[PDB]
This record gives C-alpha cells, structure tokens and sequence, in this order.
C-alpha cells in the first residue's frame, strides 16, 4: 500500500486501455470507466450503476441508473459540466431493487459516497449496498452556461456539431463531427469555473475503489489507480479475463511524475483558498467544511 | 371502592396511564385508560398547507404505522379533489400496505410475549435473554420484520415515512428486478409468518387454559371473560380500506360523531391505593389528584353514539363473523391476519405492470368539497377527512384506530384484577401517538 | 469491561426513531448481548422511571405546556453521562415546528422545542427517519469511547466529533441550510447528495444547483447533514475501508 | 454642533432601500439641511470612492465572487463609525439567498451573504422595502446619539438598542422565525401583526395562529421584526406619545 | 397625569355609559367601544376603524375594516377567543384609502399598534395614519376550540343559542336567547387559556388613547381611562356633545380599588412566569421579549 | 467582453434603443435623436400618466371582480408579456407547467440600451460620456438581474 500525500492511498498504478473495440470507439480515453462497469455487471459484482447519461440539452449530462451493458455505454465521453450523480444513490436501492450499486463520478462524488457509508443521514440501506465505485480525475468543472459560453463564443463552435471535448496541453479542445478542431487557452476559461471547485483538495479520486484519468498516459490510454480490496479483486479478475491491456506506469511517459505534480498544484492552490476563507472578512471569516 | 393508578403504561407505543376504581378484592369496577401524550395538533396545523405537504406531515404522527397516515391522508386529498389514480399505483400502495401490516403485527409479538408463558410451564418469555426458545423466536420475528420493511421500502420508497406515495399515485414504478425481489422476499416471509402464527396461537391457547398469572411475585387470577365489553366493532375492509370515491363506500360518515373525553371519562378522583412493588417502579403515590376528563389528550369518536372496537378482531368479526370477544380473542384475530399479507403481496406483484403508469394525467385542484378515505391500519380503521380548495387544505380531520379504542378498552377493564389491567390494554396493540396526533 | 447502560427516552416523538434502532435486526441483539444493557424504554420494558444511563437516546421534542415532559427532559440530563438527540424531532423540532395548538383535548399544547433548547446535548443523530446504520455506529462508538483501549477511544472521539459539532451548531434544520451555509458560502459543488437524502422529495437540481420546495420540506435537517460540504472530516472519511471493517468485526459472530 | 456625515453604500441591492429613504420627501431635505451631510451616494452624487462616514447606510448583500464588492464592504467597515444594514438584503440576504449562479454573463456569481457575515454590523433596519419612517427615526436618533445633550443620547441609545440586538442575533430572516422564536417559545398571542407586515401576503391566521406559505416567502425577516413578541422594549414603547412629539419637532420648520 | 404602576398613565378615570339606546341594546357593558368609534367616524376623527366583526362560525370573531356606523355596531359584545385585529392595520391605508385609522382591541393589540408607530418594520404609512385607539381590559383569552369546550361541555349550552358571555364574579357566564343562564367556575377554564397570555403585563390597555372595561362599574356601565391627548380631545368633545353619562370613578363601587388590585394580581402572576422562563431548562432558559 | 455583467438582446440581429424616445418614435414618429432628444421625449410623457389614471378611475368599478374564477396550472407552453417600464420595453418570457416555472427569461430595458448607448458614445468628448449615458436613464440592477 503506497500512501502518497497527493495521489492518496493505492496498491498499484498502471497505464491501461480496454480490449473491447466497441467501447473504445467513443470512450474519452482508455475506456476504463465503461469497461469496468460493463464487466462488473456481466460478472455480477454490481446489478446496476449510476452513470452520466445523455440529458435534454446537447452536452448536458443527466445521471441515470444503468442496468444493461447498452445503457452503460451511452454514458461514454467527458461532459465538462455538472452531473449530480449522487441524486440517484438512495433510489437505486428503493424502486430499482438493487443489492449491489455501482457509482461513477468525479472526486467530490466519491467523497459523497464514502460520507454516506460512514455517516448515513437519511440514507438507510445505502452503506451496505454500495458495491463498487470508479472515480474520475478532475481538476475543475463548469456550469452548463459556462460550457456554452466557452464552446460557442471562445471556440466558435455549434454544440450540436461537437463530437468530443478535451482539456489538455493548456487548452480547451473542441472536436467536431465533420472533422474540425478548435482550441481555447485555459486562461480564458478561469472566470467560468464552478466556484465550489476552489476548495477541492482531491485530484485523482483518492476515495474510489478504482480511479482513472488521462494525465500521464498517451492518447487512447488511461492512468489507473487500484486502491481498495474491492478495487483489487475486480481489476485482477478483469485483467485475468482479458478485459484490459496494461503497462506499469513507470515505463510510460510522462507518467506519475507529471501527475503527482499536477495533483500538488491543485491541492496547494485550493488549500490556500481554504486558508483565505478564514480571514475573508474583517474580524470574520467564511466556513471551512474541513475544520 | 379505592382508586389505584398505573402511570406510565409500558410495552405499547407512546404515553398513557390507567386510572382505576377497584372493589375490596382489587377488581376494576370502572377504569379509565387515557392518553397523556402532548397534542402535537396535526389537524389544526394542516389548515392552509398544501395538499402535497399534509400527508407527509401526517406520516410523522407514528413511526410504526406511517403507511396508514400517508395513504389515508393522500387518498382523502384525492377523494376531495376527484382524482382517480392509475391501476399500477394502486397495486403498489396495496403491496406497501400489506408489508407494513406484517412488520407491525410482528413488532407487537415482541411487546406482548413477556406477559405470556412458555406453554405447559411457569416460565414467562424473556426475549432479551440469549437462551432458548426465546432466541430462536426472536430470530424469526427479526427476519419477518426485516423482510416486511424491505418490501415497504421498495414499493413505498421508505419503510418509515414512505416517500413514493403522492397526490395522483406514486413517484415511481419499480424495476423488473425489484418486482422479482419483492416476490422472492414474500415467498420467504410466507413460510415464516405461518410458523410465527402457529407459535403465537399455541402460546395464546395455553394462556386461555391458565387460571392465574404472576405479577410482581403474586398470583393474579385470570377471569374467564377477561377484557369483555359490549361496544361491538367497526371495520371498513379485511385488508386495504375504502374512500368516498367508491361506488359503495364501506364507512358511513353520517353515523360518526366526535365528543371530548367529557361525555365518556371520569371526573376528578384521588389515588388512595398504591403498590410500590408493581414492576418496576410502583404505581402513583397516594394523595395524587387525577381527572381523566381533563387530562385525557384525545377526542372520542363514536359510531351510532357509542365507542366501538377497531382492529384485527373488528375486521374478522365484520367480514367473517368471527365470534369470540375479549383479550385473548383480540390476540388470536391479530395472528390470524399474518398469511393474507403475504398472499396479497404475491397476487399484487403478479398483476403489477412494471411499465405501467403510476401518476394520474390530471390532478384537479379542488373546489372545497369534502372527501374522506379509510385505511385499515394494523390497529384498525384510520379515517382521514378533508376539504381541498385550490390545492390547499381548508379543513382536516383524523379518526385514528387507537383514538377509537381508548374509550372501548376502558370499558373492557371492568372485571379485571387491576394488576393485569395492562394485559387488557395490550390486546388492543395501542399506538398512543396515533390516537393523539 | 462492563456493558454500558443505554436508555430510550420518548418525548413528543413518533417511535419511528426506536423502530429505526430496532431495524438493525440481529445487529441490535448483538449489541444488547455483548456491549450494552437497555435499562429503560417504555415501549419495550417495564422500568417506569428514568434510571441512570451512560447513553440516553432521546427522541421527540418537548411540549412546553406539558409539565411531565419538561420534568422528563431535565431528569434525563441529570441522569445521563451522554445525551443523544436521536432523530430530527429531538435535534431540530421537525414536524413539531408546525404545531400551533388549538386541537382537542389540549388546545393549550401549542409550543414545541427541540431538546437542545432545554438541556445540553452531546451528540446529534439527525434524520427523519434516522438511518439504522447511523444509530448503530454511534452506539458502538460510544461503547469504544467508554470501554476501549486508548486507540479505540481516540477513533471513537474522532468519529463522533462532527455529530457533536452539529449539536453545538444549533437546533434548527431546513432546506434553507443548503442556501445559508453551503451555496451562499461558495461551497456547493452540485453532487446532488441532498436530493437523495431528502425524505419527501422536496429537492431537485436545476443546472446542477439545489432547488427547494419549501412548502413540502418538513424541516428535518437531513440534507445539510448528508451534504459533503457541511462537515467533511478527512481523518475519518478517508479511512472508510478500515472503519468499515472495524464496525463489522464488532458485530460479527 | 456639526452635521453628522452619512453615506449610502450600494452592494447587491435594488436601490429600493435608497428610494425608501427618499420617500421621506421634505423630511429628508430637512435632515440634509440641518443634521447631516450626504458625503457619498453613487446614485445621487459624484464622489467616486468611499470616504469617512459617521453613519454608513449599506443596502444589498455581498457577492463572494465579486472582488470589488468584497473590498467595498470591508472598506466601508474601515471608514465608518456606525454601520447600518439598511433593508432586508443587507440584514438577512432576502431574495439573494436564492441566487445560485449559472446566468450570463457571470455564471460564477453564485454566492451572496448578508453584510453581517463579512463585517460587524451596529444596527439593523429590516424590511423589504424598509419603511421610510424607520430609516428617518434611525437617522435622527443617530444624530442625537452623537451631538445631543446626555438626555438625548440616553434616549437615542435606548431607541436603537433593539435594532442593535437584531444585528447581534444573526443574519437569517424567514417566516420560520415566527415558529422558532415566537409560537414554539410560548409567546404568540394571535394579534396578527405579522400578517400585516408581510410584503407578499405569505401569512394568514388560522384559528388565531400564523400559517406560512413558505414557497411564497422571500426571506426578508419583516414579520419577526414587526411581531410585538420579538422585542418589546417597554421603556421606549410606553413613551410613544412623547417620542413621537420629539421626532416631529426635530423635523418641524 | 397620574402615573399608576398597575393602571398605566392616564389623565382621568370615570364610570360611563353611552346615551345611544340603540347601541346599548347589544353592547357588552356601557357601549363605550362602539359609541366612541361611531362618534369618531361621524365627527371625522377617523374615516374607518378595525373592529371584531362576525365571522364564519358562531361566536368566532373576524377582524374587519368598518367604515359606516352600521358596520361598527355589528362588532358589539365580547368574543372570548382570538381576533387578529392587527392583520388589517396596513391594508386599511392601502386598498381602503383611509387617512385616519381607528383600532379597537385588547391590551397586546394596543401594544402592537404602538410598536408599529415607533418601529415600523415593513409598515410604511402606518405610523402617521393611526388616528385613534380604544383598548379593552383583558385578563386572558382562549382559542376557539377552548371556547367551544367551555361553552358546550362545561356550561352544556349550544353555541347557536348564546346571546352573551361574561367572565365576572369568579365564573364564566353563558346567557341564551331563550332566557336561560349557565355558569362555569373559572378554575375549570384555566387549562384552556391561550399560553401566550401568561407573559402579558398589561391589564387595562395601558397604551391605548382611551381604555374601557367592566370591572369597577355596575352592570350596564364601564370604567374608562382617558390617557392620551388624542383620547382627551375626543372624550371631552363627546361628553360636551351629549354622547355619554359619566360619574367620577371614586363615587362608584367597587371602583378603582378592586380594579387596581386585579391589575396587580395579573402583573405579579405573569411577571413570575416571565421570571421562571429564564431558568426553564437545565443551564438554559426560554426567551424574554422584554429583556 | 469578460467584465460586462449583462447579456445582449438584439432585434433583427442588432442592438436597439428602448425607452420614452423609442415609444414616441414608434407611436408618433417623433423625429429627433440623441441625448437631448431622449431627455425631451421623457419629459413629454408626464401628462399621459395623469390623464390615464383619471380615465382608468372613471371606468373602475369598485364592486367589480378582481380575480379570474379559474386559474389554470399550465402545460409547459411558452407565453410572454411586455411591460413598457419607465426606461423602455421590459419583456419576460415563461413556460409554466403544473404551477411551476420550468423556463424563464428577462429582456430588461437597460439590458437593451447598454450596447446601443455604447455606440452613441462615438464623437463625445470623454468628459461628457456620462451625459450621453444619463439620457438613457440607466437602471443597471435591472439590466443585470
Ligand atoms: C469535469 C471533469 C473534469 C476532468 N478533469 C480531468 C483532468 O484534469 N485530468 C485527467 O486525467 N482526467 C480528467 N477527467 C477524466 C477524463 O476526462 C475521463 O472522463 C476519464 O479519463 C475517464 O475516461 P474513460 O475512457 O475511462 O471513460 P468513458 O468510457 O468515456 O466513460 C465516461 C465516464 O465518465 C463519467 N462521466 C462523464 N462526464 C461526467 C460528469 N460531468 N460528471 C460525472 N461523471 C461523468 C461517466 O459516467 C462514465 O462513467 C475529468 C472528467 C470530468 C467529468
Ligand atoms: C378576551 C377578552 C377578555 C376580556 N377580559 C376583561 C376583564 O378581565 N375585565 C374587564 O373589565 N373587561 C374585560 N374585557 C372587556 C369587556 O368584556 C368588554 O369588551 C369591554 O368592557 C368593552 O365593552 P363595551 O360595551 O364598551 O363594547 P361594545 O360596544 O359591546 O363593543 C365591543 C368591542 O369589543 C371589541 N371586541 C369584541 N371581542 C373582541 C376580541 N376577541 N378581540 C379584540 N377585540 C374585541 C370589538 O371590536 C368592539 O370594539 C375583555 C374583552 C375581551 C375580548
Ligand atoms: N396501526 C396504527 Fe396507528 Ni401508530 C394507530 N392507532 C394508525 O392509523
Ligand atoms: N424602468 C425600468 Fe427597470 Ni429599474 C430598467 N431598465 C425595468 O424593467
Ligand atoms: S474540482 Fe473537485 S469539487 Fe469540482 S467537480 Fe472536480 S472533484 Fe468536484
Ligand atoms: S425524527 Fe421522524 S421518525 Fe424520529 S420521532 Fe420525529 S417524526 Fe418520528
Ligand atoms: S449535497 Fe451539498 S454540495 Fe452536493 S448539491 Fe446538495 S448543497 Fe450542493
Ligand atoms: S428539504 Fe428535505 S431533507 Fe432538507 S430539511 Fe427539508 S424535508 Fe429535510
Ligand atoms: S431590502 Fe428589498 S428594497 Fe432593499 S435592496 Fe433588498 S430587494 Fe431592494
Ligand atoms: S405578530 Fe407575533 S404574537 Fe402576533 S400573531 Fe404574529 S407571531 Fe403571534
Ligand atoms: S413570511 Fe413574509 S414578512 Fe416573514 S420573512 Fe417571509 S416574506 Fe418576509
Ligand atoms: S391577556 Fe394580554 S396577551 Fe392575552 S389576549 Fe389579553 S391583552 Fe392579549
Ligand atoms: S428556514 Fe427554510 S423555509
Ligand atoms: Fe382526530
Ligand atoms: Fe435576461
């Protein structure tokens, strides 16, 4: 068990991509989040999972309890605006009748699940029915109006034409279905970020069973942390079953060196913000949820 | 005549006391069982609130039977506004209802068994104790209640204060997987409740063959006609209920009138008999003044001008002409209701369409018309009445089973040795928070 | 070590809090077998008067115009090492905030307050209904706090700290908590946990942000409790796998 | 004596508070003529930066994600002898409690707090809109507090005390005040004043007791303020005929 | 100006009754509250007044803005349950267009008006438009359910038959239209009283312009305090105009001696209650609005 | 572009002027433009206000009904309403379903006038740019909402 001060607690870290070519056709990166949930369903580690499905406006996610391989695949690809994944957490155990709930989401959503497991506050039956969590890396998120403003104004693209969006190499990238590419400098996006992201002290989904993301791995690949006993059992079985190609992370460039550095910048910048809240006023401060 | 008082009662829900006039032998001549639970006042605070909120507040009258108030309140709103809910909403409400009856009757087994004897012996059940046969009985009861709460949670959204019911039907239908899960659990439960039922009936039959029971180290004789009264019974359905939307409602609001305790309860008395050995902590001190008319916290609903008995025996007497009365007859009738709950769930699941609609397409807002709904709660007829206008509750009234049973059980106390007055009370499975609301 | 002594005290409650405790099933029997003696509970046992307790689980609020109730809640503080406000009525008033008198046969029974306005409260268990698992965790951790090795008592004190902070924060609970102390504070991040915890479906998310039907809300305080931006105690919550295994072992046969 | 110096500071407000001050008509002109100099008010005058003030009338709440706003409200505390939260937004957040971001062209402008959560507030003038007469009484009494004989300064301090207690009580306002702190406290006596003060008709009386449409309430704090069982300071209010004549003489030509 | 510690501030106290024989036919006592408001309207001191009109259930009062002599007379007779008079105070100056508002009510309602005049909190235009207040003596009040319980149970009368109710000589009295009389000992009524009356420190409507009540005067007569300059101007004119018979109070039995004693018992009993609130809990107390 | 707090509504793809001059130009073909013309048009609106009040009072039935007998709850259909606020056309648009607002939008006069007044600044000495602004009678809390 490595206990990293910026990458959290984990057993191993590899670079990986799914061997399911259908999944990879529309996965954001390696298809880890989709492949892990499909496999968990077909093997019976879960009987349903919360995923960011398609919503009612283009590129606006809608949380949904998926119970088939087909419904899980609809959630492929990154939506860079808020998806309130945890709103279906209790309901998954009520009208859906699930015994083994999967949850996907970003770092704060992993935190929400773990708080619910230890301090269930009107969350009956949830502690014991959470079966598997896959956490995405997340530097920051946006309101939907923020995302519209970035894509339509700054990138000058129509949302109905966008095939993929990607934050990497210092730019917000927009790919269209007809084959065009537009970029926006990340400096331009800063005003649009969701303010509650600025106290977040968690980059690589420290509290998930398995965490997955893009940084540290070449395109089409994911950096994966296997963290908990649940996470290790499922990953071992999946690898043994042929579900994934892997490479130890230290044989991969830029790997864990860059990743640990981006995690450190996030925590340091946001810890400072948390500190300034304390003296925000005159002889008064703002609340610290971590106090 | 002397006056003895037990305050508080125990092994029942909520806060009441027994203020008893007894003859020279300690036999009750006239006893009053009365609520001393504070009046939270749900009927008055309801006025002006939304028809969506009032049922969820009324649920919090009681955590054992919240299904009863959630459904009776919602269906009173639906009856006042003229809203007909979809079939699959009704099926889910019935599954919720039957499941809760299982959990409640099984909880009451825990409350009453410490008064009962391991058959053919002089040992009373102590269900806390990690010894047989109590522990295997506790294990069965505990699995029964767990199954029941689980089904309630799946069909009703929450086992305590169900969230799925709403004006017009339900928030959610259930998945194919949930429907299978409820069937699997009901199959398991049916075998268990048949066993628990036979066990309880054997224990009660043994009680009926006893001549005395032990209270505080003394032998207390068991009257043959323990708990007999002449008030008769009232019931609206063997399982679910009835509402003013029905072609032929099975409850008659022109036969009901509610008085204050005044008309039916004793006035001021002074306790002059005290037993400090009554388990565990004794009875009210000599010299205490009591006044049931003024201390009683409930109203007194009547039917044809008289208190009536409600609950499982009332239902079996009304719908099958069950013909035994009193304390042990009440206990018998309650256990006999176990299997109907599981067969009903399974039949409802068999008819449930998991793709079917669960919310009426149109929800009218009401013009001030009166509607009412009866739910046959585990303890008896729970009748909510309402006038909804423009989506707000303009008038609200609640006639709750234990409210009805308070004056009736009081009258059934005559003839009991005061030391087992509490056994007469417990056969009513009292919910004093319900009775008071 | 001995079993700690536990009572259930019933003020103006619905007994749904007690039912929640009981819905731990063989978990409760295990706790009563090995860690705690139930010394008082009118619903389950015949002890008529409030005895001394290590832990008093107090459900319901206090009707100010009911003398015996006021005496009961003062007697309870006097008799108890640790007072737990069990459930949202005891913590925050909940549906009895709306009580306003006028109903037979005590039209003067008008005013209800959470217990913390009459006595000092050590620990909140919020919820309507409260989660069985939470009541169980608190009972186990209270045992460890009183009878464990100093490694356990250190864990127990760290586990309970946010439930003790809630008791010091105040006696009010409402949808508006999420406005006042989360959204209006710059802490909301749109996870939607509040919407899952709400027992009456009063909370929706619109563009990732809480929307409250205040005339449906029954003022239970659940949503602020469950929100991961009310209290998030990293020292405990990041050790979730460990604390889970510890609690489970304490319940194992 | 000199005129005191008064500024109007405008945070996230609607200017209805300023309009209320102006709706004292020749009363305001009389105060500006004889008792006070308006040293700062962007709506009425060209002083661009916050100067020193004896009394700052601050309207609106503070958007935490607007840097200049945060600086303005801190600069105001630094520059002012007496800070008055003028109106329900400044006192209690009011409609900006419901702000949750997401609108063009600043979707990150999400979090608003009453000024008392960022600086110390000496005096509350609650109301949405605040009553012109109240703003006038407070300005007159603040003048007497600073420039009067010690008999006047004693009256002024006693007049303002309940508005200073409100500022120390907290920064929240809602229908539920009347439940929490009046009905639930055993103090409601059914006078119905709350129903008259409510600006949106959210309060009815049912059998003599307040009934609140919480999804109509805009959280202004008016009804608790006006209730004669929030604060009732007998030393002032029983002298109503006298204090009325005193205020009137101070405005007479 | 007498400054009495239990009877408040006043200029004189007389025993009086209206000379209007129509008013007296249904007045509770001397007809002072009705006669003063009718006279104020016809003379133009007020253009409307808040009175306890007839409501929707028998003997349940409903506040109303009366603007005619006929509407004022409908409010005659004591309703011993809550009438929220002040709920129409602001509206009287809005849609009713009144410049000179009269208010009738009991002591706490007089207090509400004076608080509104000095601390208007969302009560614009009310301070300067309150023109005349007449305050009733009041020992305590009841919810409507309390009143039903007292009359129907304790007195055994039908509300639809009651002509007058009266608390006097230690008993709650019920008079029926067909000529019967029933009484209830006041001891029996104590549980029913409105709890908020138990912190009330004001018996003879200390803060009204004119205060009027029954105690101290024979049947059909009222004890009247003239307190403010408004009150003295109107009363002087009304007496000069023939509207009232008077007797100095000290020539009247039982007079001010009994009245000052009942006021003292009220204040002392309720001041004690206010004091006990402070230590009501353990190391905690309840709020004191007077603190 | 980034500091501006408003949206920019357009009509036929361009900013427009709203307010008293816009009303007099649309409905009487008032034919003067610019700062002093805006000021003139605003003062000219004073008497209509008083004649309108008096005519409305003359027609008002003080016993007449003031609430529709039936208030439907909505099916999600879009409706809109324009009020000619003192500063110009104030247009609110809404979809109500089951008594709840499902969609809401506000095009407020000063919102419209912000880009238009900007363009009117060309040619002014910068020291009286503020005089150009004030002829629009700006309400910046309105424009932003
Ligand atoms: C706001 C956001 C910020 C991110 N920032 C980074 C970063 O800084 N560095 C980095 O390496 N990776 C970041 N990621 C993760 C990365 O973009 C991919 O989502 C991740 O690598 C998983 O890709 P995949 O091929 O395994 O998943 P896929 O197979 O394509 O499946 C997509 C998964 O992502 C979930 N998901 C998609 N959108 C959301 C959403 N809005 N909210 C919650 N869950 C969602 C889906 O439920 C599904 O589980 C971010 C993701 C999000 C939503
Ligand atoms: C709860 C209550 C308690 C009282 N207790 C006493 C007492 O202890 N000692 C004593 O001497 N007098 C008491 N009174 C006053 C007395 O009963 C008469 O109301 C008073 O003498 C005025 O009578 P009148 O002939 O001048 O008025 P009338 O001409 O008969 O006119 C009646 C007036 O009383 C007002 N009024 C009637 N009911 C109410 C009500 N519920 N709430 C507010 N205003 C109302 C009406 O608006 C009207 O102004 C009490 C009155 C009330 C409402
Ligand atoms: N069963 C039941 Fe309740 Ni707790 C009762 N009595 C009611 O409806
Ligand atoms: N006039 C005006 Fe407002 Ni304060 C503007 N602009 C709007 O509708
Ligand atoms: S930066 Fe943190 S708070 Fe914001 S969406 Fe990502 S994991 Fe959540
Ligand atoms: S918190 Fe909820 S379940 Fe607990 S006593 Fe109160 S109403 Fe019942
Ligand atoms: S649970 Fe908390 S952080 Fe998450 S959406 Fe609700 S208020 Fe915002
Ligand atoms: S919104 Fe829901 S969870 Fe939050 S306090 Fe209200 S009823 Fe409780
Ligand atoms: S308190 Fe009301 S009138 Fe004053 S700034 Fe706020 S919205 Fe405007
Ligand atoms: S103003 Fe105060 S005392 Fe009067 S009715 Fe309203 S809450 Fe009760
Ligand atoms: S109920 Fe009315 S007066 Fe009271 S806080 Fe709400 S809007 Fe303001
Ligand atoms: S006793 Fe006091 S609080 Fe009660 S109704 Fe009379 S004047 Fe009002
Ligand atoms: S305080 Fe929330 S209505
Ligand atoms: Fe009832
Ligand atoms: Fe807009």
């Amino acid at each position: 068990m490595i206990e990293d001060p910026y990458l959290g607690k984990y057993v191993t870290c590899v670079s990986a991509r799914s061997t399911d070519k259908e999944i990879l056709k529309k996965a954001q990166d390696g298809g880890i989040a989709t492949a892990l949930m499909v496999y968990a369903l077909e093997e019976g580690f879960i009987d349903g999972t919360i995923v960011a499905g398609e919503g009612d406006k283009p590129w606006q996610p809608k949380p949904v309890v998926a119970m088939t391989r087909e419904d899980i695949l609809k959630a492929r690809g990154t939506r860079y605006n808020i998806s309130p994944q945890i709103s279906w957490l209790k309901e998954a155990t009520r009208s859906f009748g699930l015994d083994k709930v999967g949850v996907t989401g970003v770092c704060c959503q992993m935190q929400a699940v773990r708080k619910a497991q230890l301090y269930p506050i009107n969350m009956r039956d949830v502690p014991g029915k959470v079966a598997f969590t896959v956490g995405l890396f997340c530097m920051e998120n946006f309101s939907y109006k923020s995302l519209q403003s970035i894509v339509e104004d700054h990138a000058n693209q129509s949302l109905g034409s966008v095939k993929k969006m990607e934050i990497t190499k210092g730019k917000f990238w927009v790919y269209t279905e007809r084959g065009n590419v537009a970029t926006v400098p990340l400096k331009a996006t800063h005003k649009y970020e969701q303010p509650g992201c600025h106290v977040c002290l968690d980059y690589v989904s420290n509290l998930a069973d398995i965490s997955t993301g893009s940084v540290g791995s070449p395109d089409g690949w994911s950096t994966v942390f296997i963290r908990t006993k649940v996470g290790n059992e499922i990953w071992s079985k999946a690898v043994a079953d042929g579900m994934f190609e892997t490479k130890p992370i230290e044989e991969v460039k830029p790997g864990l060196d860059l990743l640990r550095k981006l995690a450190k910048q996030k925590i340091d910048k946001n810890q400072k913000t948390v500190e300034e809240r304390k003296t925000f006023g005159i002889n008064k401060g703002l609340r610290n949820p971590y106090a | 005549t002397k006056v003895v008082e037990i305050s508080p009662t125990t092994r029942l829900e909520g806060h009441s006391k027994l203020t008893l006039k007894v003859n020279d032998q300690g036999i009750v001549e006239r006893g009053d069982w009365l609520s001393i639970t504070p009046v939270r006042g749900i009927e008055k605070l309801a006025i002006g609130k939304t028809m969506e909120q009032v049922p969820k507040i009324a649920s919090r009258v009681c955590g054992i039977c919240p299904i009863a108030h959630t459904l009776a309140s919602t269906e009173a709103m639906e009856a006042s506004i003229g809203c007909e809910i979809p079939t699959d909403a009704k099926l889910l409400r019935i599954i919720l209802h039957a499941a809760n009856r299982i959990h409640s009757h099984a909880l009451h087994n825990i409350l009453i068994l410490p008064d009962f004897y391991i058959p053919g012996t002089e040992k009373k059940f102590n269900l806390f104790a990690n010894e047989q046969p109590a522990r295997s009985v506790m294990a069965r009861i505990v699995r029964i209640r767990e199954i029941a709460q689980t089904i309630a949670a799946i069909a009703g959204g929450e086992a305590i204060h169900p969230s799925n019911p709403r004006i017009g039907g339900m928030y959610h239908n259930v998945s194919p997987r949930a429907k299978q899960k409820m069937a699997d659990l009901a199959k398991e439960c049916l075998v268990l409740v048949h066993e628990q039922m036979e066990f309880m009936l054997d224990v009660i039959r043994n009680m009926q063959n006893r001549e005395f029971v032990e209270v505080g180290g003394k032998q207390i004789p068991l009257p043959k006609k323990l708990g007999y009264h002449n008030q008769g019974v009232m019931a609206t359905a063997p399982m679910y209920g009835s509402s003013s939307l029905d072609d032929n409602p099975t409850w008659d609001f022109t036969r009901w009138k509610e008085t204050r305790p005044w008309d039916w309860y004793m006035g001021e008395v002074t306790i002059d008999l005290e037993d400090p050995s009554y388990p565990i902590g004794g009875t009210t001190k000599v010299g205490t003044k009591a006044n049931p008319q003024m201390e009683s916290c409930t109203g007194v609903p009547t039917y044809d001008g008289q208190p009536v008995e409600v609950g499982p025996r009332a239902r079996l007497a009304t719908f099958k002409n069950f013909d035994e009365k009193g304390t042990f007859a009440q206990h018998i009738a309650r256990q006999m209701e176990y299997p109907d709950c599981c067969y009903t769930i399974l039949n409802c699941l068999d008819n449930l369409n998991t793709s079917g609609k669960v919310l009426a397409d149109h929800i009218p807002q009401g013009d001030g018309s009166m509607g009412w709904a009866a739910n046959e709660a585990p303890r008896g007829s729970n009748i909510h009445l309402a006038r909804v206008k423009d989506g707000k509750v303009r008038w609200y009234d609640m006639l709750v089973p234990t409210t009805w049973n308070f004056p009736t059980c009081s009258r059934a106390l005559t003839g009991a040795p005061w030391q087992i007055a509490e056994m007469v009370v417990r056969a009513y499975d009292p919910c004093v928070s319900c009775a008071t609301h | 070590t001995n079993k700690i002594k536990i009572g259930h005290v019933h003020m103006s409650g619905c007994t749904g809090c007690l039912v929640s405790l009981a819905d731990n099933n063989l978990g409760l029997i295990k706790i009563l077998d090995d860690y705690a003696d139930l010394v008082y509970c009118l619903t389950l046992a015949d002890v008529r008067h409030i005895p001394e307790m290590d832990v008093a689980l107090v459900e319901g609020s206090v009707c100010l115009q009911d003398h015996e109730s006021v005496e009961d809640i003062k007697e309870t503080r006097k008799k108890s090492k640790i007072v737990v406000a069990l459930g949202s009525c005891a913590c925050y008033g909940n549906i009895t905030r709306f009580s306003r008198g006028g109903q037979h046969n005590q039209p003067q029974h008008e005013s209800y307050l959470p217990i913390g306005d009459l006595i000092d409260v050590d620990v909140y268990i919020p919820g309507c209904p409260p989660s069985p698992e939470l009541i169980r965790n608190v009972a186990v951790m209270a045992y460890l706090l009183l009878e464990g090795n100093e490694e356990q008592k250190e864990l127990a004190g760290k586990y309970l700290k946010p439930l003790m902070d809630l008791a010091k924060r105040g006696t009010s609970g409402c949808f508006c908590d999420l406005m006042y102390d989360v959204i209006n504070q710059g802490l909301c991040m749109g996870c939607g946990t509040c919407a899952a915890s709400c027992p009456v479906h009063a909370i929706t998310l619109e563009f990732g942000k809480p929307q409250g039907e205040r005339d449906l809300c029954i003022k239970c305080g659940s949503c602020y409790g469950a929100c991961p931006r009310s209290f998030f105690n990293l020292d405990v919550i990041s050790e979730f796998e460990n604390i889970s295994e510890i609690i489970a072992k304490a319940l194992k046969d």
